[PDB]
DNA sequence: ATCTGTT
């Protein structure tokens, strides 16, 4: 974002359901706290 | 000299349709005063010979000569109300209709005339009711009154009955029916008389939103002044009658161009206040003494349209054409055909270059000579 | 209280019932007038903390005791129709009883049946505040079906409800005639379509306001492009045109 | 300001409004008018099986854009210049529409387009779609999708068509139009001077008599098959009357205004036995207008059409490039993936009702919503804040015995359940959409003998002082309050309330606000009794109500 | 997975 710093978690499954070869998202927080 | 024709757009506080049907059938039982809200007047060309724009801009400013009172000694003046005119065919359609005529030559007719056109007070029914002009007012009112007759007696014609005398034929009823009915004074009385709801109901359908409240127009035309008299007068009256290149633009396209329309001001003693909204005196007062309804700044506003017009549409033209050509002989992937596009159109319309040109078309004399 | 304790206007003005328009309009600018003028008065006499406070007017007395409302009788008060586009509040339900609604009721239905076992067993009304904070009362909302099969057509079943909904949830279909502030999204994975994500990413004016619990672009999803080859053709033609 | 706004949308609308006003004054041939006894003959058939082929010709003009992008202007400069028939696809567009036409300088009432070719209530519960057709042209022409259209849509056709020919009196020819131009004939005048006259005395005739150029906004929602029927219509009524411009040989022209890319069309169906209720999409009018072959070619859309592009309230840079990636179809790269990675929380954050107060949620079936709806109604009991009380009210329905039978014997299958048969037409017999979204309780149902019936009985939830929405038009009665004294008496200064309300109860609206000033009056002492407010201005204004008074 | 026309 504006000027700020963006952490997030990603995931890479290799069951057959899930994908694999690709990568997932599960979330995003913010780290700016500690300018 | 000659007649000076006047179009007069009036009002009245209370039922307008109902005064008007019994100021026409003599019924002087509901007239009530009139208030002239705007009005233009032209003379007669007389000369096919197309003046210049300097010259009829002079030919226009000598009438309104200094107090709003007309240079003239007879008059003749159409009174009307909102509504569109059927059966014609032009560019547009027409946005007022003319509802009776008069004509005033007489002293006291004249300087009765005057003294409404100049300072605004109402019309007392007894100089209408004398000066009306009886072949040319009922001119207007002659198939309307066919079609009601037909249509109250469409009542199962069926011209049958035979017996001795009564075999009159298929065709002769309505021949002799039509024969009988005069289409002057006498019968618009006898229907009123006799069927007032439903003529009421008829007239009322023919001159749609012609009944509306003095905050309507204070929202609508205002809610300055020099616009509130300026693109009132124009939109209403001046645009159809003139029908030059701008009878094909709204309300907000004119308010947008005299919004460019800029020159000198001078401040007003007091100004009109709400709560006085209720009836029509206090706005045809304020409207009628204004200083932008007589001199040079009354004659030089559609000159302006025509030339403000021009001149945009000369740029835009030439703009558009440049980037078609260039639009349709392009070989190249989507995503650069996008990128073009928008980025040709934010350089050519970008919010600074608009700002500048707007303010390189702006005025401050209505003299065209002196623009 | 002085001895106009009050308002003793009211014990030496009697305004008796109304007459033709000329008497109703008098009388209507006559009482506008006083109440500006008593209204001018207080306002001088005290201002801001006058300006905010609490109003109520009735036609008739009414109480409110929880979530009920005991009124007489609603007599008087122009009827009107309810929009779609308008936005109002839930104040509470009633159990007075109106002639109106059941006269109509009565009338456009000639189900007798129904009309009297509802007459048996009453249902509440529910009383609404606009905008403006006028309090309305609505009718109820009763609906019929009939079925069509083969080729004859039979009356089978009648529904009465209230018929108000809330903008607190919906699903993604409903929402593409809408316009919304704050949007929360709920994807769910094997059935993902592009276009779903691009009606439902596009309700808001900013992207300040947006959520999601997957991204719909590291998935897998299904395309179809058959429409945007036909609109991109469309831009390349010398004789179509273009507004910016 | 105001002015460079508008400088660029009113310079570049004037070719549509050219282009406009050229198609619609081409004049047909006198061997290519529909004639009467067309519909008569349909009037008297059984089956679809015996329709011939036949034209019957119209013309186009499109406007698509995106949603955002300012299309109303153009309908907005349309109807104050040409003279036109505006509608709507829905009753939200309908009044969105009349709001910005009234709002800008005037106009009529706004209606449907089904109300205006003659739609009524029981048409709403047909089968569509029941008897096979093949094409059978090599690339069919008109009169082959013609045919296939009005095949696919028989039963309201039908009903429509011998309910117009009924109606007019038997045999007897209507006289609104006739008796004038006899008359106009036998007393030698101008052309179309007394005929154009009879909408003026006559209040009731439909509107389709009055122009020939019609408007539909929103027109990505109706389905393929109504644009044979409504220019079917047109063409009926004008050869029923014989108004005068149907002896001008003139055709309709339509206007479709809308956006192809977000917007869709759905058709459901019900199978019986197994009481299975099954939805699909379908097309709808303009991806019909653009994709197929023979409508391109004789409709001409490459001279008839208008494109609108910019958005008017995006003020971010990536959110407009994302949006249009997503619009034109172009390929997807990592930098988008990149982007749209702020926006994700887990799942359990968005489901708790105690996060995200005042958000709405987006889900994408009937389940959760109700799922959802009744978590947040148990949580808004126990951890009360205040100023939120939540209540219930009953609704129900009652059934016919006798139809019931009758139905069970048409169909066969004597073993039948109440129960059963109304759980699977939950969604058929409910007016809106919505029902399935609300926290209801066990259901329950008896039998009312004597009388005949059955009635279920349930109660419904709702919460105190909450925005709620009508989905319906229900009749309203004000019966008081007007907030604040500075709100009341702003109410009160101007009168547009007056206006809103129709011009007949002018004098009902001014009794009702005298009757609540009237009773508006005392409880000033009230207001008054606030602590610590004065000792000698209370004997002040005394004497000033007083002297007021006299 | 799924919506909306009728006072
Ligand atoms: C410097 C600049 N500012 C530019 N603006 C204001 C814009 O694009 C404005 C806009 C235009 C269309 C859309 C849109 C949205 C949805 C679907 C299709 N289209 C969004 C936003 S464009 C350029 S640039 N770099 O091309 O010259």
């Amino acid at each position: 974002a504006n000027n700020r710093l963006c952490v997030s978690l990603c995931q890479q499954c290799f069951a057959a359901k899930c994908d694999s070869n690709r990568l997932h998202t599960l979330f995003t927080i913010d780290a700016g706290t500690p300018c | 000299g000659t007649p000076v024709e006047v179009t007069a757009l009036y009002a009245t506080d209370g039922c307008v349709i109902t005064s008007s049907i019994a100021l026409l059938t003599n019924s002087l039982l509901g007239a009530e005063p009139v208030y002239i809200f705007s009005y233009d007047a032209y003379t007669h060309d007389g000369r096919a010979d197309g003046p210049t724009e300097q010259d009829r801009f002079e030919e226009s400013r000598a009438l309104y000569q200094a107090s709003g009172g007309l240079n003239g000694d007879s008059f003749r003046v159409t009174f009307c109300l909102l509504g569109t005119e059927v059966g014609g065919t032009h560019q547009a359609r027409g946005r007022t209709r003319p509802m009776f005529v008069c004509r005033f030559e007489r002293a006291d007719d004249v300087a009765a005339l005057q003294d409404a056109l100049a300072h605004g007070t109402p019309l007392q029914p007894d100089h209408i009711a004398a000066t009306l002009d009886a072949e040319a007012t009922f001119a207007l009112h002659a198939n309307m009154i066919l079609a009601l007759t037909v249509a109250i007696n469409n009542a199962s014609p069926r011209t049958g009955r035979d017996a001795a005398a009564a075999q009159y034929d298929q065709g002769a009823s309505l021949r002799s029916l039509v024969g009988r009915t005069s289409l002057g004074q006498r019968g618009l009385t006898t229907l009123y008389v006799h069927h007032e709801v439903r003529v009421l109901a008829a007239y009322r359908r023919a001159y749609y939103g012609s009944a509306q409240s003095p905050f309507w127009f204070l929202s609508k035309f205002g809610p300055d002044e020099k616009s509130l008299v300026l693109t009132t007068r124009y939109y209403l009256l001046q645009a159809q009658r003139l029908g030059g290149a701008g009878a094909t633009y709204d309300l907000q396209a004119i308010k947008d161009i005299c919004a460019t329309y800029a020159i000198p001001h001078a401040p007003r003693p007091d100004t009109v206040s709400a709560a006085s909204l209720t009836s029509f005196a206090a706005i045809t007062r304020f409207c009628c003494t204004s200083q932008y309804a007589r001199g040079a700044a009354a004659a030089g506003f559609p000159l302006y349209v025509e030339r403000r017009i021009a001149a945009d549409v000369r740029e835009t033209s030439a703009l558009e054409k440049f980037i078609t050509h260039d639009r349709s002989c392009l070989r190249v992937s989507d995503r650069e055909f996008i990128t073009y596009i928008y980025l040709a159109h934010f350089e050519c319309f970008s919010p600074p270059r608009l700002a500048t040109h707007l303010r390189a078309v702006t005025t401050h004399d209505p003299n065209p000579a002196a623009s | 209280l002085d001895e106009q304790q009050l308002d003793v206007f009211y014990c030496h003005y009697t305004p008796g019932e109304p007459e033709t328009t000329a008497a109703v309009h008098t009388q209507f600018a006559l009482l506008k007038r006083a109440f500006l003028g008593r209204f001018r008065i207080l306002q001088e006499l005290f201002g801001e903390a006058f300006e905010v406070a609490p109003f109520s007017t009735y036609v008739d007395n009414v109480i409110f005791r929880g979530c009920e409302m005991l009124t007489g009788s609603p007599r008087g008060g122009l009827m009107s129709v309810a929009l779609q586009t308008d936005n109002y509040t839930l104040m509470g339900y009633t159990y007075a009883r109106v002639f109106a609604f059941a006269d109509e009721l009565r009338r456009r239905h000639a189900t007798a049946n129904v009309a009297e076992l509802l007459e048996e067993a009453p249902l509440p009304y529910v009383v609404l505040r606009d905008q403006h904070g006028f309090m309305s009362v609505v009718n109820t909302n009763i609906s019929e079906f009939v079925e069509s099969i083969d080729s004859t057509e039979l009356a089978m079943a009648i529904n009465a409800d209230y018929g108000i909904s809330s903008k607190l949830a919906m699903t993604i279909t409903r929402s593409q005639g809408l316009s919304l502030d704050k949007v929360a999204i709920c994807f769910t994975p094997g059935n993902l379509r592009l276009n779903s994500a691009y009606v439902a990413m596009s309700r808001t004016t900013s992207s300040e306001f947006l959520r999601m619990n997957l991204n719909p672009l590291r998935e897998r999803h299904e395309r179809d492009d058959v429409i945007s080859e036909h609109i991109l053709s469309a831009l390349r033609d010398p004789n179509v045109v273009i507004v910016y | 300001a105001e002015a460079f706004l508008n400088f660029t949308s009113m310079h570049g609308v004037q070719p549509i409004l050219k282009r406009i006003r050229e198609l619609s004054q081409q004049q047909l041939d006198g061997a290519q008018v529909p004639h009467l006894q067309w519909f008569r003959d349909v009037a008297a058939l059984e089956s679809p099986a015996g329709l011939p082929l036949r034209e019957f010709p119209f013309a186009v003009y499109l406007i698509t854009g995106n949603a955002g992008s300012g299309k109303s202007t153009c309908v907005q400069t349309i109807n104050e210049v040409l003279d036109c028939v505006v509608t709507g696809a829905t009753r939200i567009a309908a009044q969105n529409m009349y709001a910005k036409l009234s709002g800008a300088f005037l106009s009529r009432p706004i209606n449907t387009i089904f109300h205006e070719f003659g739609f009524r209530g029981n048409h709403v519960q047909a089968q569509l779609g029941q008897y096979p057709y093949t094409l059978t042209s090599n690339p069919a022409s008109l009169e082959d999708l013609q045919r296939r259209d009005l095949t696919y849509y028989w039963e309201v056709i039908l009903d429509l068509t011998k309910r117009a020919l009924a109606a007019s009196g038997g045999e007897e020819l209507r006289n609104e139009f006739r008796a004038l131009a006899a008359l106009e004939r036998t007393l030698g005048l101008a052309e179309g001077a007394l005929t154009r006259l009879a909408p003026a005395t006559h209040g009731a005739l439909p509107a389709f008599t009055r122009s020939n150029v019609i408007v539909i906004d929103e027109a990505g929602l109706l389905g393929r098959h109504l644009l044979t029927a409504v220019v079917y219509c047109w063409w009926m009524i004008n050869a029923l009357y014989h108004t005068p411009q149907y002896a001008a040989r003139l055709r309709p022209v339509l206007v479709c205004v809308g956006s192809p890319t977000q917007t869709a069309s759905l058709e459901s169906t019900f199978e019986h036995q197994k009481l299975r209720c099954s939805v699909r999409q379908s097309e709808n009018v303009l991806t019909y207008l653009i994709c197929n072959r023979t409508l391109r070619e004789y409709a001409r859309l490459s001279y008839s059409w208008a494109i609108f592009i910019n958005n008017k309230r995006c003020v971010e840079h990536e959110f407009g490039n994302l949006m249009k990636v997503l619009e034109y179809g172009l390929p997807i790269t990592e930098e988008h993936m990149q982007f749209v990675d702020r926006f994700v929380v887990p799942e359990n954050y968005i489901t708790n009702p105690a996060n995200l107060p005042g958000w709405t949620r987006l889900f994408s079936s009937h389940k959760e919503v109700s799922a959802y709806m009744a978590k947040l109604h148990a949580y808004l009991k126990v951890t009360r804040e205040g100023e939120f009380v939540v209540f219930t009210l009953p609704v129900l329905t009652f059934v016919s015995v006798k139809e019931f039978d009758e139905y069970r014997r048409l169909t066969h299958q004597p073993g039948l359940t109440i129960e059963k048969w109304l759980t699977a037409n939950a969604s058929r017999i409910t007016n809106y959409s919505q029902s399935q979204d609300q926290d209801a309780g066990h259901m329950r149902c008896e039998v009312h003998s004597k009388q005949q019936l059955v009635v279920a009985r349930n109660d419904v939830t709702y919460v105190l002082n909450s925005q709620i929405a009508v989905t319906a038009r229900l009749r309203k009665l004000v019966f008081g309050f007007s907030g604040t004294f500075r709100a009341f008496e702003a109410v009160l200064r101007d009168d547009s309330f007056v206006k809103t309300q129709g011009e007949t109860s002018v004098e009902f609206a001014y009794r009702f606000l005298s009757r609540l000033i009237f009773s508006g009056l005392i409880s000033f002492y009230n207001f008054l009794q606030r602590p610590g407010l004065d000792a000698t201005q209370r004997t002040l204004a005394y004497a000033r109500m007083g002297e007021l008074t006299a």
